[PDB]
């Protein structure tokens, strides 16, 4: 009962306060037993270390399947919120990235390739977490599916760059040649998002105003930037927004999974 | 009961004796003796056992009461704590509760069913949750069937026994092949070390005041020690087959030797 | 006489293999297989996540994953 | 020096005609910059403009300092790469070799300038690689293919051209001998050159140079990613010499070195299936499975190996499960092969294949085509398996579509309503492509699987004589070395099985037994061959050996086939052991409960004559 153990050392203080908890935590981590250290820190009243450990578990789970990494990252974000109640929203980054890693794909499962494209373009914001090859392959896939070849070319170029990088045996070259022999690299992407201040039209996946540099928030389920709060649902747990016309089928927040 | 090579053409029991004999297809006639093995539980004076391989006979000893629970399927493991009973069947786990009617006749009611095929070496019922244990893992489930907690030990678990506590925070007692006797609180995820033995622990019980401990090793050697920061040994006696502590008296031990 | 064995359905082999539908349209012209090595095997559903229950489920699943290989006793 | 940078950032935007125009303009501005020549030639070749790339190479002034000769040899090898598709193709490589050998001046430079040790020996491995590529070019590429579009009926000059081409390719082979010995002499670290030389030694139909060189591959190819290519040839050689145990042991210790070598694992598995020692691979599979770091999802190679092992034991359900787990992620090197295996399983689930004489069939072919649509459209395997899926339906119009598809295949080789919509559209596409028979009879038998598919189409459709002709033409190639191969390809063996099936309908059985003994000496696990030899034993009334080989087949099948189980139960009934017949029929029903005629023909009489 380390939380109360440390809190108990209050009268006159003591010559020693805790510091065996850190020893047991080092023992647990060195022994490779993972979740026991998380529980030890969570009972210890130190949710930041538990959040870090859950982030490590998410990193390790990412290589096998994205859903497990998503679960561990939303868990770590919740632990950080517990610490705050006990860069601010950066604790949620690892969530949303992997959330997009599913969400875009889900919209491809529904043959709704437009919102899938916008989510794929939103995937670029987390290049540190997800592999750039993964995200840009998804971007090129979505762009090819909607027959918009401008973003398709802009993603294929990065794919070819990475393929030339890893050599220092090329299917990206064959794909680019076969897709640009017949279809020209035309960028058919309309701007249908007005800044609240300037009023100029930005792209759907804009993270900020193109000129006013005022920050934007993105739709969780469709990916498009949000500018009007008349149709902006919010989740109280994760403090994220969504659009009513596409979130009405969601009994719980798709990011943190809370009704 | 037994397996032959080819088709077993006939099998007949010896009348009025625990023995049968079967003749197979490959010209082999074999006779098998049968020794009945009994599963049993005892808490305070309540004592439950398996009769006819399908019924649970529960007997309050000091009051001389008895009733029969027809589970209708083969019973594998039984556990008992306070007014709670757990029966591990072939495909379910049934949790009964004992109660008295207006006429002061004790009755049993089945209060929980867990339709999960569970594999474990040890089973322990408690006030609101059941606990199963296999090899290294101890998993505690609620009465519906959802998991509640799990512990991974250092050695395979040989003994597991509820020694009582507050509701939802009941103590357990676990013995490991490494000689570790530990308290597994059902609310905590971290066992607390009581005894570090040099042999696998076959049986161990806690005192009524829980300030003293009796440990039976793999060599049938019993050690009773005073628990604390270091378990000060009180006495040791060899060739012990079983031990029990006095529920009502602190310093009163009863052990049966070989 | 002719007899053909009853083999499992394609969706029986994997429940979240809906890409089988999707991949059957794009391939109408040529092969884009270097782009399709990124689709996740499973898919997210519409559920709610309790933190403690989810962590317990993750711990139990990792322990079962270890014990599936540990049942053979190889070391 | 920034014109190339402009061109590269220009092709990054994926404008290819504009890149051609810009590079040609910068070439007219300065035709003495070789880098833009190379880039323009490469781009023109990649877009299918071979002639324009050749014009770019020829128009170069180059086509003496070190750099000038370096650009000379680079231009020559680039020209060869463009002309990878005869005498014309090899000339560029030969001239590159000659200029590289003259590049004497390298010796005069390095032996006195005291250059770096890395840069002294760097220009030796390159020459060895050029020689190796020349040797491989002579071995593999054939100046053979003529147009032969009907043409005037010639007396001799066509045969004169044919024998001239034969002399030409023999000369290419004997010149490749010199090229490869030069390659291995100039660099012994070229594992690829040692492999090419071993392949050449095996190629020439020799019985001495084979054991001289292509047996020494353990010393030659010590360890690399291409060791599987060495191992297949070594195993085929050993099986030709009946040195089976050495073939076992080399796989044993090579997999001891690398537990995760999935292609060598596949070769090991198919070797054991040939030897009948299938369970001996279980420890190898366990070592591969435990070779994973901490667990995790099975790698596609591991899953394919597991599925192949299950399929060879007639455990088709787990085979399908593991093969389906193999295709993830898609586009992996096994994904095409895993898909082919899945389509094969859905096509032939039992030992009985398509050449035998229906909601389960419709569901099976439906799943087969749903998987088939995952294959690349331009792939040959998809083009032949589409005909296979169409001919599976046994519908005569589908038979005609499959026949025309296979004829198209051999000719080309010589030179959820949306899913149902896609199925229907591909059916219509096959129908319209179906709207050449003598082409099968006269052309070179280059594509064996298409020949087998055409033959079984002819047999199912009713024309037995034409099927005999086309399959005899297919198997006059090797008739044996081909069966003794430790390879995944088993089209030759399936052709042998079909020949046995056809001969069983002719009233003669001696040649069928000849074929069966050949294939079973090559492959002890051929359960269908055991079944057929047992059946012809049943015709010969030799029932004891028939029952013995049926027990062999039943063991190999693992008691999961209705037809060999049916005949085994019938033999037990004739042998008067109804308990064994009841056991066999109960296994048949617990595995394939819907098989007809089983109970009413075996179980009833077994119950009736259990206690006479
Ligand atoms: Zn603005
Ligand atoms: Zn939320």
């Amino acid at each position: 009962m380390w939380n109360r153990a440390i809190a108990l050392a209050k009268e006159h203080r003591l010559e020693d306060v805790g510091q065996l908890l850190e020893k047991y935590a080092k023992y647990l981590i060195h022994r490779e037993r993972l979740t026991e250290a998380i529980e030890l820190y969570r009972k210890a009243g130190k949710h930041d270390e538990a959040a870090t450990l859950l982030a490590q578990l998410g990193k390790r789970a990412a290589l096998r399947d994205a859903l497990k990494a998503k679960k561990f990252y939303v868990l770590s974000a919740l632990e950080v919120q517990k610490y705050r109640t006990t860069t601010l929203d950066a604790a949620w980054r690892g969530a949303e990235a992997y959330h997009f890693l599913l969400m875009c794909q889900q919209q491809m499962a529904d043959r709704n390739f437009k919102a899938a494209l916008v989510l794929a373009m939103r995937l670029i914001e987390y290049d540190d977490l997800v592999a750039p090859v993964d995200g840009y392959s998804l971007i090129a896939l979505t762009a090819y599916l909607v027959k918009n070849f401008g973003l398709c070319s802009k993603a294929f170029a990065r794919l070819e760059q990475a393929e030339r990088n890893d050599e220092a045996p090329r299917p990206f070259a064959d794909l680019a040649r076969h897709i640009f022999m017949t279809h020209s690299p035309v960028d058919t992407s309309v701007d249908s998002v007005p800044c609240p201040t300037c009023g100029s039209f930005n792209k759907e996946w804009a993270q900020r105003c193109i000129k006013c540099q005022q920050p934007f928030n993105t739709c969780i389920v469709s990916g498009c930037a949000i500018v009007s709060e008349d149709g902006a649902w919010q989740c109280s747990v994760c403090h994220r927004k969504a659009l009513e016309a596409v979130v009405d089928k969601y009994r719980n927040c798709p990011l943190c999974h809370t009704p | 009961l037994a397996s032959a090579d080819d088709w077993i053409w006939s099998a007949r029991q010896r009348p009025r004796q625990k023995q049968f004999c079967y003749g197979t297809n490959d010209g082999t006639i074999s006779c098998i003796d049968i020794t009945i093995s009994t599963v049993h539980t005892i808490y305070d004076d309540q004592y439950v056992f398996r009769k006819d391989m399908t019924n649970l006979v529960v007997h309050q000893l000091l009051v001389d009461r008895k009733m029969v629970i027809p589970c209708n399927e083969y019973v594998q493991k039984i556990a008992t704590f306070l007014d709670k009973l757990a029966v591990q069947l072939q495909e379910r786990v049934i949790v009964f509760e004992f109660f008295y009617d207006d006429d002061r006749t004790m009755r049993y009611q089945d209060i929980a069913q867990i339709r999960r095929r569970l594999e474990c070496s040890l089973l322990c019922v408690t006030t609101g949750a059941i606990i199963v244990s296999n090899d290294k893992r101890i998993t505690m489930y609620d009465f519906q069937g959802n998991k509640r907690r799990e512990w991974s030990m250092e050695s395979p678990v040989q003994l597991m026994k509820v020694v009582g506590g507050m509701e939802g925070r009941e103590i357990l007692l676990v013995g490991l092949n490494g000689g570790q006797v530990m308290k597994v609180f059902v609310d905590n995820p971290f066992p607390t070390l009581l005894h570090k033995g040099t042999a696998p622990v076959k049986s161990a019980e806690l005192s009524s005041s829980r300030s003293r401990l009796a440990v039976i090793d793999s060599t049938n050697t019993l050690q009773v020690l005073e628990l604390g920061e270091k378990n000060e040994l009180l006495f040791s006696e060899d060739n012990v087959t079983a031990v029990a502590f006095n529920i009502d008296v602190d310093d009163n031990i009863a052990f049966t030797t070989g | 006489a002719g007899f053909q064995a009853a083999l499992p359905r394609l969706n029986e082999l994997d429940v979240a293999n809906s890409w089988d539908k999707l991949l059957r349209m794009m391939r109408s012209e040529y092969d884009m297989s270097c782009l399709t090595s990124c689709l996740a095997r499973e898919l997210d559903e519409d559920v709610a996540w309790n933190p403690e229950m989810l962590l317990v489920q993750l711990t139990s699943d990792m322990l079962d994953a270890a014990e599936l290989q540990k049942d053979s006793g190889e070391a | 020096e920034l014109s190339v940078r402009v061109g590269r950032a220009l092709v990054a935007a994926h404008d290819y005609a504009k890149a051609i125009r810009y590079y040609q303009d910068a070439l007219v501005t300065d035709p003495h910059l070789s880098i833009v020549r190379a880039d323009l030639a490469t781009l023109q070749w990649r877009l299918g403009h071979i002639e324009e790339a050749r014009e770019t190479i020829v128009a170069s002034p180059v086509y003496e300092a070190v750099g000038t000769a370096i650009e000379r040899i680079n231009l020559y090898l680039l020209l060869y790469k463009v002309l990878r598709d005869d005498d014309n193709h090899g000339d560029a490589a030969l001239t590159a070799l000659l200029t590289a050998r003259s590049l004497r001046r390298l010796l005069e430079h390095q032996l006195r300038t005291t250059e770096a040790p890395e840069v002294i020996t760097e220009q030796r491995v390159v020459m060895s690689r050029i020689c190796t590529e020349a040797g491989a070019r002579c071995i593999y590429s054939t100046p053979a293919p003529p147009p032969f579009s009907v043409v005037m009926t010639d007396k001799k000059v066509e045969a004169a051209a044919a024998l001239a081409v034969q002399s030409a390719i023999a000369s290419r082979l004997t010149n490749a001998r010199e090229y490869l010995r030069e390659a291995i002499a100039f660099d012994e670290s070229n594992e690829r050159a040692q492999l090419e030389s071993a392949q050449l030694c095996y190629r020439t139909g020799d019985t001495e140079g084979c054991e001289q060189h292509c047996t020494t591959v353990l010393r030659m190819a010590e360890g690399s990613a291409n060791t599987a290519d060495a191992a297949i040839l070594l195993a085929n050689l050993y099986t030709e010499q009946n040195r089976d145990e050495d073939a076992r042991n080399m796989f044993e210790d090579l997999l001891r070195k690398t537990p995760q070598h999935y292609e060598a694992l596949v070769y090991y598995l198919i070797l054991l299936y040939h030897a009948g020692q299938l369970p001996e691979a279980k420890e190898a599979l366990e070592r591969a499975a435990a070779a994973v770091p901490i667990g995790q999802r099975a790698d596609p190679g591991l899953s394919y190996v597991r599925g192949l092992y299950e399929h060879l034991c007639n455990n088709n359900a787990e085979a399908l499960r593991h093969f389906n787990l193999a295709r993830l992620p898609a586009g992996n090197p096994w994904c095409t092969r895993a898909l082919v295996r899945m389509i094969r399983i859905y096509l032939v689930p039992t030992t009985q294949d398509l050449w035998v004489r229906s909601t389960e069939l419709h569901d099976n072919i439906r799943h087969a085509e749903q998987l088939l649509l995952l294959l690349p459209v331009h792939s040959e395997e998809r083009r032949i398996l589409q005909a296979y899926c169409t001919m599976a339906t046994r519908r005569p119009e589908e038979l005609e579509t499959a026949l025309h598809l296979f004829l198209e295949c051999i000719v080309a080789a010589e030179t959820d309503d949306e899913d149902l919509q896609l199925l229907a559209s591909m059916h219509e596409a096959a129908a319209e492509l179906a709207q050449t028979l003598a082409f099968a009879l006269q052309c070179k038998v280059i594509h064996p699987e298409a020949f087998l598919g055409l033959a079984i189409c002819l047999f199912i459709s009713g024309q037995e004589t034409a099927a005999r002709n086309v399959l005899a033409r297919l198997l006059e190639s090797k008739d044996p070395i081909a069966i003794l191969t430790c390879s995944e390809d088993d089209t030759i063996e399936r052709a042998m099985l079909f020949e046995a099936y056809m001969d069983t309908q002719e009233g003669r059985l001696k040649d069928a037994r000849f074929v069966l003994q050949q294939v079973l000496s090559a492959n002890e696990g051929c359960s269908s061959a055991w079944n057929e030899l047992g059946l012809i034993y049943e015709r010969n009334q030799k029932h004891k050996n028939a029952s013995q080989c049926y027990q062999k087949a039943w063991k190999l099948v693992q008691e999961a086939d209705p037809d060999v189980g049916y005949k085994l139960g019938f033999n037990y009934l004739r042998g008067g052991q109804p308990v064994k017949a009841i056991d066999v029929c109960k296994r048949v029903l617990t595995h394939h409960a819907t098989y007809p005629r089983i109970e009413a023909d075996i179980m009833d009489a077994a119950y009736s004559m259990l206690r006479p």
